[PDB]
């Protein structure tokens, strides 16, 4: 049998406040509580007493009706609260009309389970569990505070800010911690937050349990520097004590919920182990008349609080000499000048308690304005879900379909202001999905905590991210090759031929085809050689034209000389036009000239040699030259066969991925046949010259003819392997044909130049 | 409702000793301080001794200092008063009271009282 | 309001059985229970009544003491059991000594707090949650069944046995389902099993919720077709209803807990939707003396069970006309020959109930023997009965159950047990039954795989990806989970360290056939069989034979009647140079050995240069005459000229010592080449080119001069041919990539041309 | 337990009508079927009528069939018996009884009985 704080009236309202600390882990079976609490127990009890005394003096709220109270101790424990709530319903087996409290989610669940069987409404002021919002299971429960889904959302928003992506997680065994951490994990999963590890611990566990918890937390220490705590106050205090014991300080950053926020109880004697933490607090202003009433209380004049003298002695650490509740464990007596205004800190949830009391009173008042000696619980419930009044802070209190009220959040930062002076600073707020938090007061300089990450970024280059499998946020980086582009963040793709990845490594741009022949020195030298040969051919043609009378040239056919000069000019033109452009007409002309010039020259030489071969039979000596023309036409037919073989073309050839060129079509076996034909013609003329090599001549043309034939044969025999030699094969034939034409020119009409001079 | 019953009174000679026992029915006896009163026939009512709720703090009236001795037993919910060196002026009716929310003794207000018992001391 | 069954005695024991179904989702606030239950609700009431009646007539057990009871209804719901327990405790505000039940973990937890507030021990028989063994919270709780950690271990063992490494999960909402599923998740994650997704649902939910759950379950097909159900009977039944409603029977396999073990009521009318499922149950035989008492009960002679007349009508679907509990709704009247022997299926959990009832009696017997030693009955030292002493005596209990085994509690109040594995299948034409196919005990699992499958159509072991682990392919984890992957081929010159990497190797090595690293590249040097070196060897040997023949001819004709114009020693030197050139050509590719390459370089430097310089001196000798120092000694000076070239060769050894090393022009093939500096070869080439220019100029100076043997006539042709062949061979060296046989052919052709154009007239004349 | 109290009887003339009411205490009245009995002076008790625990089915004796009626109100928690065309042979003391564990009527094993009401019918 514990004591109870009762005040008489017409309607009795119950209340459950935790005046005492919960029983120690080794005394939970006896159900004996610990020391006295000031901000929770005594402050809340006096708040309820004075709130009812103030309500039943207002002539507008419930006139001609006196309100009564029955305040009991819940001790922050479920068994104690349940056994005290059984006392509320003993008469049902002046009845209690409603219950205000408690302030913990699991205790509230047990109390609600007991109470809803007797139709008793219950309005809580500090229980913010999500699962308490199910009206199918918890039908008579209401609260003037929002659920902690928005608080988990605020925590997720804060960790999204500052770019923390390898946080660790801790919560407290119960119903607040489990639901809050489940919501936090679910909200964080659809992002890149990648919780390192998750733990849980009881609030009244021993020192060894907290030591083991800290030893496990320090495993991820180098990277997971931030711990998201959804714990109560005593869990945080135990964490700080364990940090002090293990010589650890300043190696962690702790995020806290409303269990910790703005409470000096937890960060006392261990301020240095908790500097830098960030906490989320429910927004609520101070109450003035509560301070006015509270700071004047004295132990010898307060005759309605059974727990007041004990609290006075506990707070002032003295013993009241003659008082009935005098204890002798303190060695100094209580002075007469001890006042309650010294080091006064008001509880940060007085407004919610007073609002719950006013909600109950307004519900009763609205129910009365409608035969009422047995108060009906169900009726009262349907009169409490429609409450809409003005709170003590000027705001409007009203309930929704789920029986809870809206609210905002402040964000506090524990730091060191002066020297050996610590305090909580307001550094922002969270409201209705919007976070307004300033960064000048948290990490004033560029001393932002090294972010909780486990892998440095890899981008702006041919580098990949490969996930080992354990966590999607921990990865190793591997390079890509020189001809690959970043397709996805995790893969490189190699493009097709002729395409090279850009500097941005986003795609291949199909690099342009390279060709520069005019600027190259070897084609310039070839052009100079061709122009010199053309000038010489023009000069000799002009000389022959001027001397068309031919006093001694008449031995050689003038038409034969003209044909030879035309062939030399055609060869020079072919050499000039071999470089040209990759256009189809240019390659067609190149092929035509290559197949035309040497064959015509060799046919003319063969006819010239054969004209002197018959004489040591002849059909037509003068007309045989015409037959020579037909022979040339034969080679043209061979050229026609090439057009039957394959049409002219110009396509891109790729020696390598780095460089791709453009070259006109040229059949490897096609060019051989004209070469074989002119080689056979050269063999025939060499044989004919060797047959009559030693015969005399009027101008000694026999000696020059054999030398010319031998030189041309040697030149062709040397040039043939060159064609199948170097890879480019673009200027070897030009030089070969130019040299052959020059040799023919010279070793053909040098004696004519000697004679004419 | 805590109820108090007294026993041990009677007739005795001077120079002897006696014991009075006050028993409380109902729990929460450990949260009420206890006090003993005496009243002579004709005179007013005075205080004799008092003990705190948890024991270990006893106050005695100056007229009976050194003679009486007050103690309590919370296990059996009984408060005892031992009288020694009785004198004829101690003949009176004795009462047992429970106090809570008081001040320095004897400035207590008592929620309950007892029937009392008669103690006569003869020469 | 609610009815209570009771028999009187000196000691009263409570009991919470679910005689009615839990209130539906629309009646939870009013707390209006559903229809009666037979196995879970009414067999247990009669079992307790008969067990107490049997104990009361046993002289050995609790003599001279009578046992009563107070049986109430919990309806498988927390609120109803809470208010009945409120009645129990209000009876002590004949007191209740202990409570037997309930049968669910959440309801047991709710009742236990109220019971422990008043010091009342509680013994359960089917609450197998593993968080009820925390004696710090649930101090007055004992049970005769093991916790469901062993059940999670058994389920993990079953999924391990058949290589099901991609499963879905579902559990009913509550303490039992959530605790069991989290234990299973932890065990499977440790052992390598894989979960596509996790779902939960209430057992009393509507049809729409189960339809949505089934749609979400079937959205993961066909990769995950095995579902781990840690649910209750009604959740599995609702899943069967949803599958029949949608028409998706046969696309799943379902694993069962003790919630669905052998209960035929879940598989009624929906047996086709549930064939092939595997369930795990506690091991307990059938009590024989319960059936004899139960099968003879009639509604008109049962005067202690309040729920028996209604049950009779509910089971037989007829109206008991004239009886007090008539319930005139059924259109057919109840026959007088209806019997309970028809379609009898005893509850598969009766032994646990009876053992839980016997535990309290044995604890009371021990407590009485301790408190009142010689007195037979309730002495004054056991009045009233204390709860702490009864809890102390109940934790030391040890006896023999109905099945013959030994029942005793451990430090947490639990008891040991075994597990059976049942398979639901079709044994004929529209006849389905549960078949035992294995057991689990003490961590050992023994199953019968021939009965479960009996074919090669074992359901495809649910996996998310086929195993792409062959050596030439690496594995990429997309990012969703380490469970599904995409396999991509490793490159041609890259091997693998692990299954998810593809690393190349340096040049000169190739990966093995199994891609377990790069060993080496074999090099090629067997050019002997190639046709080109064979033709070169044939040409060299023909040239050597010709040189030997002409040398022999000159030696035999050493008198030189007409050859005396040319020096015999000079001709011998020319022949020696030709022979040295032929020897070089024959040994051009003798071997990569340093000495071989040294000999090749020395010969190439010496032979053609020496022979050509000798020819130059011969041509210049006849050039002085249209002064002379020493005609006879000049040839000796010519020898010094040859030595000059030797010094040039020495300079090469000063430049860089040649060696043989491996050269790799491509990754595919690596060759072995002797060292040959590009700039080194130029200098001897430049020297012999200058000599060629000098001799050509000298020959052109006296090209048309007469000669006795036309020697000057053939000198110009030789010089022109040598110049032409050198000018043709110069670009060839800087041409083809191999550059190993072209110079041999060039020097051999030059030597042959010089040989011919040098002494063809001598051969012609000598015949 | 459940207490049954009868009311509504009294003096009546032949050919009249009457209504008797049986009221039960407790709160589990809906689980008990009810029956009415009458005993004339000089004779033994006889069954008259009965109703099951939830209405639905009513049974009447042969001597009162057709001119008697019985009904119950679970909400009002009481049973009514209506009489029509009374006869001089109906004067008797009437009782109201509750049964839970019976057999086919009139074998019902009643366990709660009423005080009874005297009804006299004159010509
Ligand atoms: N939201 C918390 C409230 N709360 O937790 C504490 O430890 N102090 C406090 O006010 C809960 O649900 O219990
Ligand atoms: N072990 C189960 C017991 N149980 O649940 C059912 O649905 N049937 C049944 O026997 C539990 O923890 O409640």
């Amino acid at each position: 049998r514990r004591v109870v704080a009762h005040m008489p009236g017409d309607i009795i309202i119950g209340a459950l406040f935790s005046v005492h600390h919960q029983p120690t882990v080794d005394k939970v079976h006896e159900r004996k509580c610990g020391a006295v609490r000031e901000q929770y127990g005594i402050q809340r009890v006096e708040a309820m007493l004075h709130t009812l005394e103030r309500i039943n003096s207002d002539p507008t709220l419930l006139p001609n009706i006196t309100l009564g109270c029955e305040i009991r101790d819940s001790c922050w424990h479920s068994a104690v609260a349940l056994e005290q709530s059984i006392e509320f319903i003993r008469d049902s087996l002046k009845p209690i009309v409603g219950v205000i409290g408690p302030g913990s989610s699991s205790v509230a669940i047990q109390v609600q389970n007991l109470l809803q069987l007797f139709n008793i409404p219950q309005i809580a002021y500090s229980a913010t569990s999500m699962d308490l919002s199910d009206k199918t299971l918890f039908k008579y429960f209401m609260r003037v505070v929002p659920s902690d889904a928005q608080q988990a959302r605020a925590m997720v928003d804060i960790v999204k800010r500052y770019n923390w992506t390898y946080v660790s997680a801790v919560h407290t065994e119960g119903n607040y911690g489990e639901s809050g951490m489940e919501a936090f994990k679910d909200m964080s999963a659809k992002e890149g937050i990648c919780i390192a590890h998750s733990y849980k611990i009881y609030s009244n566990a021993g020192e060894q349990s907290f030591d083991k918890l800290l030893k496990k937390l320090t495993s991820h220490l180098p990277k997971a520097r931030v711990v998201a705590c959804f714990c109560e106050g005593m869990t945080v205090r135990g964490l700080l004590m364990a940090m002090r014991r293990l010589g650890l300080a300043g190696e962690f950053l702790l995020l806290g919920s409303d269990g910790w926020a703005d409470r000096y109880d937890v960060t006392d004697g261990y301020q240095r182990e908790a500097v830098g933490g960030i906490t989320i607090k429910l927004q609520s202003p101070d109450v003035k008349w509560f301070d006015d009433y509270y700071l004047k209380l004295r132990p010898e004049t307060n005759h309605r609080n059974p727990w007041f003298q004990e609290f006075w002695q506990h707070r002032f650490q003295c013993r009241l000499e003659g008082f009935p509740q005098e204890n002798s464990k303190y060695n100094k007596t209580c002075n007469s000048s001890l006042t309650l205004k010294t080091h006064h800190v008001q509880d940060s949830k007085m407004g919610f308690v007073i609002n719950a009391i006013y909600s109950m009173a307004y519900g009763l008042h609205n129910m009365q304005m409608s035969a009422m000696k047995p108060i009906d619980g169900r009726k009262l419930l349907e009169s409490l879900m429609k409450t809409n009044f003005t709170g003590v802070s000027g705001d409007t209190i009203l309930f929704d379909e789920n029986g809870d009220s809206p609210g905002r959040y402040e964000i506090m930062n524990f730091k060191e202001m002066g020297k050996d002076y610590f305090d909580y600073i307001n550094v922002g707020s969270w409201d209705n999905g919007e976070l307004k938090m300033d960064d000048d007061e948290v990490w004033s300089k560029k001393s932002n905590i090294i972010r909780s990450v486990c892998s440095e970024p890899c981008e702006k280059g041919q580098i990949k991210v490969i996930r080992k499998g354990e966590v999607s946020c921990c990865w190793t980086c591997t390079p890509c090759k020189e001809n690959e582009y970043v397709f996805d963040e995790y893969t490189c793709k190699a493009c097709q031929l002729g395409s090279w990845p850009t500097d941005d490594l986003t795609g291949c741009d199909l690099i342009p085809v390279q060709y520069l022949r005019w600027g190259d020195p070897e084609p310039i030298a070839a052009v100079v050689f061709a122009c010199l040969g053309l000038l010489a051919t023009l000069f000799v043609t002009v000389v022959f034209i001027i001397y068309r009378d031919t006093p001694v040239v008449k031995s050689s056919s003038r038409e034969l000389c003209y044909i030879i000069l035309a062939g030399i000019c055609l060869g020079y033109l072919c050499t000039f036009c071999l470089i040209a452009k990759p256009k189809q007409i240019y390659c067609y002309l190149q092929r035509i000239g290559i197949g035309l010039s040497p064959a015509m020259s060799y046919s003319a030489l063969v006819t010239k040699t054969n004209r002197i071969a018959r004489i040591l039979r002849f059909m037509s000596a003068c007309a045989q030259l015409v037959i020579a023309f037909i022979l040339i036409c034969i080679q043209l037919g061979i050229i026609v066969a090439l057009f039957i073989m394959e049409p002219p073309d110009i396509m891109h050839d790729y020696p390598s991925i780095r460089e791709v060129y453009l070259i006109c079509n040229t059949t490897n076996l096609g060019v051989v046949t004209p070469l074989g034909y002119n080689g056979l013609l050269i063999l025939s003329c060499t044989f004919y010259a060797f047959k009559t090599r030693n015969v005399p001549a009027n101008f000694n043309e026999a000696k020059y003819i054999a030398f010319t034939m031998y030189t041309t044969c040697i030149i062709w025999l040397a040039f043939v392997p060159i064609y199948f030699g170097s890879n480019y094969k673009i200027i070897t034939m030009c030089f070969s044909v130019s040299l052959s034409a020059t040799v023919a020119l010279g070793c053909m009409f040098v004696p004519k130049v000697y004679i004419i001079l | 409702q805590v109820q108090l019953v007294e026993s041990g009174g009677g007739l005795v000679q001077a120079g002897g000793s006696l014991r009075l026992s006050c028993a409380a029915s109902g729990r929460t006896f450990t949260s009420y301080a206890m006090g003993w009163f005496r009243q002579a026939p004709g005179k007013e009512r005075e205080s004799v001794a008092a003990i705190s709720s948890s024991g270990g703090s006893t106050h005695y009236a100056d007229s009976v200092k050194g003679r009486f001795t007050i103690s309590r037993d919370n296990s059996k919910n009984t408060v005892y008063l031992q009288m020694n060196s009785l004198k004829p002026e101690d003949t009176a009716v004795y009462y047992c009271a429970a106090a809570m929310y008081g001040s320095r003794w004897p400035d207590w207000e008592y929620d309950y009282w007892g029937q009392g018992t008669q103690v006569t001391v003869s020469s």
